[PDB]
């Protein structure tokens, strides 16, 4: 398709500034590192405690 | 220390709740909140910003009689994958532990700012609350929250009402 | 009966994180460091289109297999795309020497 | 769990002592308040006291006339009504407040 | 302070019929509201302690809902035991606590 | 803060020692101890559980005329070895620093629970110890340790015995 | 807590400033300073000492028809470079955060040593300072700084001068 | 911002009360001192008091004779000069000290 | 304590001329020094609050410098407004504060 990317994998182009991806081991471009993880969530906020 | 958070407090992460003859409600401590935000925002950006990938091409093609090389290439990809996965998981867990303690520290420091400022003009009751011995109207509450409270001004009323 | 309480914000967020000591901790705000989305399309890299050979492989395209004649020619390619179903090249049976090296050189 | 005494009635300009005693509650960890129901009217909040005794609130309609004191050792709450008006004839109730004072205060025990 | 009013002064439905009451505030409450049911000659009983969250000892017949200024009590099936005067309080802003006038629910 | 640990205290990591007219000895503060254990146990497991090796085969064989490849393979193994060794050493040292501070924090928090609960009914003496001004028998010691101590109950005796 | 540092204090990282009838000036708290130094020095050395490189040779040469291998070699170098760069940046930032908090902790602990030692014989004023109610000459200042101050000795003078 | 009264002069062996009042300063967050300028001489520091009133210093030349007291509620500083000598005839000034007491103390307001 | 002296008892230059004053201490001060300019009949005015750092409200005409025991005041261009008695204080060691005798600057 007529679209632009910076990183491309066989499943489709990836458009992100994040350091890791779990989409595919093989890429072309300035890509995030492939990880086996399903979740890398970094807390920024407060422990959330309604009561 | 403190049992839980507040939902009426929607103008910042840290703050005060008050009740006095003239009204009640919640307000953020803006200096505390903004500093916590800037610190954390910068932390998140650092984790992301520090990685700098070069333009690359990962896949390689090998033929019928190049199996040892193909397996070498796999060895390289697997090694890098384990390193990045392991480090990424630990980095996130370590940063999350500290972010949450950071926030708890800031709440305690906010508490101490007030405790030190009020001294004997208020009873320390617990769970983050103080009670004034003297009448403390909206002007008073703002000076306590703002770090501008005049202790001597109310010390006579406060000690008289103590016993 | 004038009082003052010190506390912190709560929210309706269901986003949880793990920490070193604890698991499934709900937080008011969080950021995702892991990208799990793709657009399902093959895009240009740095503004340049891929060479899409469709049903042909590189040997077909370079040698001129009769079935690769319909492929267009781009003056520049960012990467080369072949389908998994591709099966047109070396139609007269034989070896293509250093085929993998040629494929690597032509990728861009 | 709570026994109430309304003080009976007097003519306007007089005064009354009202009193409640609680046996089903600690009365040291809970605040208390008075609510007044005039016949034919809605339910009016009148006054509040914390368990520390340092914190008291009154409705504007009774300021300067009504006052609260309590004695935690006796599990008792006292309300003194001075300078009574015809408008103050009502049923007075003692209500035990919620434990979670700074946030949700919903008057769960009457 | 926050002025609470209740528009449906009389709610009258047949036995077993679904019925509701509304409460309106002059200022945002943000669910810091409570509902009471008062039988004649009795102190009012707390039925819902939050704007919507049910009080201990209260049957499933009652539940509430609400937003910033508008709140609702739902009676899923009015029982012979339920004719009563209902009230809303608020505790969002309370040097004094305040209540609305209250409304009556009756059975046909 | 505290000079050293106790050996008679064998029922948990954190706890109390007491002496009163009716007896003496050590007992663990079970809530504190169990929470510390669960936190740490989970920490250790996380360090181990997060690594997930794929089935592999490390060794490779190269011949007489493939020295450049053999040396490439060595380069790969050495690179991975240095990364894992360095990261493993630092991870352990960093985690150990925090585990020990974590434990010290919990001891201080236990101390504060008691200090806040006792207020003026006991003299704070130091090295983790308090002395009651009023008689404090086994029932009293349990209520202090359990967070259920009634301050007002003994305040008259305690102030009379203060001077 | 404390607004800034001192420049006249040139004999150590942590210390005291005093003024009394007989003189004034700055002096380091040597036990605190030396322990902080040894801790930190060891920390720095650990970061450096733990890495142990084997004798190697990084460059490799490939010919006209070995492009896939040359690109494999590049892949390996780039992978290692990103890992080391990323880990090195984060390690330094994480260690710096802790070094600075470590130092702040030590300052507070120094403060508490004195506050606990002086009790009611000095007014706590703020920004790291105390004022003695009783006359406190050079001998006194040294005993406070050294942890050898005799509270009872001056308690009569101090309470008389309090009101 | 500061008004000074030198107390006028008396003969040796007598005494004088000196006093200053400040209106441009809080006089609760600042320390104060007295400086004496004898005619024909250099500038001599004489005495100092902190705002807590717990801290006072005197020049050796006036010890046992001069004393300082202050009242923060009146914004006033008092100096009592006893057992006066001929050498004590001088112009006395009240000087507001720097805010940064433990470090840089440079007498910025006269 | 620290004894301060000032050697250039009289500094006399023509209008607009550059001129300097020196201060000397018996003990190291380490820049914990201040300079004053006193007009006849007036309390002295603070001109430099640190050994070298200029006080608020003071013109660029004045600046200082110094080290452990030796300090200097520089007047870049003496004005008709500047004949005055100048003094150094110290605050490095001060149960008492101390001052030097002071010197006079005059215009030819
Ligand atoms: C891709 O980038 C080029 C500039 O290099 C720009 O002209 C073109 O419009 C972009 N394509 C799309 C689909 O945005
Ligand atoms: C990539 O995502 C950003 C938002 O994170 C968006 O602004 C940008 O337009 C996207 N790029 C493309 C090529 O769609
Ligand atoms: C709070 O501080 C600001 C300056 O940042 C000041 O303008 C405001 O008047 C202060 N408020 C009170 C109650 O003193
Ligand atoms: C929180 O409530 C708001 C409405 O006030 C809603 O828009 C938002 O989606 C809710 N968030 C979550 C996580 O439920
Ligand atoms: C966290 O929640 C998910 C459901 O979202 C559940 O599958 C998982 O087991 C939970 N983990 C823990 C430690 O409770
Ligand atoms: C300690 O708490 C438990 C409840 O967890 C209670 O059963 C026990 O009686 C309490 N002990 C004391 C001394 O109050
Ligand atoms: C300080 O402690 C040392 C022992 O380490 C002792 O020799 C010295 O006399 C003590 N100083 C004071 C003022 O007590």
């Amino acid at each position: 398709h007529d679209c632009n990317t910076t990183c491309q994998t066989p499943k489709g182009a990836i458009n992100t500034s994040l350091p890791f991806q779990n989409i595919h081991p093989i890429t072309i471009g300035k890509c995030p590192k492939y990880v086996k993880s399903t979740k890398l969530r970094l807390a920024t906020g407060l422990r959330n405690i309604p009561s | 220390f403190i049992e839980g958070g507040w939902t009426g407090m929607v103008d910042g992460w840290y703050g005060y709740h008050h009740q006095n003859e003239q009204g009640s409600g919640y307000a953020a401590d803006l200096k505390s909140t903004q500093n916590a935000i800037d610190k954390i925002t910068n932390k998140v950006n650092s984790v992301i910003e520090k990685m700098n990938t070069q333009f690359t091409a990962v896949g390689k093609e090998f033929n019928h009689l190049e199996k040892r090389i193909e397996n070498l290439n796999k060895k390289v990809d697997d090694g890098f994958l384990d390193i990045w996965t392991y480090n990424a998981e630990l980095l996130v867990l370590l940063e999350n532990e500290r972010t949450l303690d950071y926030h708890d520290s800031n709440v305690k420091n906010l508490y101490e700012k007030v405790r030190s400022q009020l001294k004997n003009n208020a009873k320390e009751i617990g769970n983050g609350c103080f009670e004034f011995y003297h009448k403390c109207d909206n002007t008073c509450m703002e000076s306590v929250k703002n770090g501008t409270y005049d202790y001597p001004k109310y010390s006579e009323e406060a000690k008289l009402n103590r016993e | 009966g004038d009082t003052l309480c010190i506390g912190y914000h709560a929210n309706n967020s269901t986003d949880t994180v793990d920490t070193v000591l604890e698991k499934n901790v709900t937080v008011t705000h969080s950021v995702n460091l892991l990208e799990d989305k793709h657009n399902g399309k093959l895009c240009k890299l740095r503004g340049v289109a891929p060479l899409h050979l469709g049903k042909c492989n590189i040997a077909g395209w370079i040698l001129g297999n009769p079935e690769c004649e319909s492929l267009s020619t781009a003056s520049s390619w960012s990467y080369i795309v072949e389908t998994p179903s591709s099966d047109n090249g070396t139609c007269y049976p034989g070896d293509f020497i250093d085929y993998e090296e040629l494929r690597e050189q032509l990728s861009s | 769990q709570l026994v109430e005494s309304g003080g009976d009635l007097v003519q306007p300009g007089g005064s009354l002592r009202l009193s409640c005693v609680v046996s089903g509650f600690t009365f040291s960890t809970y605040s208390m308040n008075w609510v007044r129901q005039a016949p034919g009217k809605g339910l009016e909040w009148v006054s509040y006291i914390s368990s520390s005794s340092l914190s008291r609130y009154y409705a504007d309609s009774v300021k300067g006339r009504f006052t609260i004191s309590r004695d935690n050792a006796k599990n008792s709450l006292s309300l003194q009504l001075n300078s009574l008006r015809a408008e103050d004839t009502a049923v007075y109730y003692c209500v035990r407040g919620s434990i979670t004072w700074p946030t949700e205060y919903y008057l769960d025990y009457w | 302070e926050i002025v609470m009013t209740q528009s449906p002064a009389t709610l009258s439905v047949s036995p077993g019929e679904r019925a509701t009451l509304s409460c309106r505030a002059s200022q945002t409450i943000r669910s810091d509201l409570a509902w009471y049911q008062q039988k004649p000659g009795q102190p009012p009983r707390l039925i819902i302690y939050g704007a919507s969250t049910r009080a201990t000892g209260i049957p499933a017949r009652f539940s509430g809902s609400g937003s910033g200024t508008e709140f609702t009590l739902t009676i899923s099936s009015l029982q012979s035991e339920d004719s009563a005067v209902y009230f809303c309080q608020q505790y969002n802003n309370w040097p004094p606590l305040t209540f609305g006038g209250g409304t009556k629910v009756e059975i046909k």
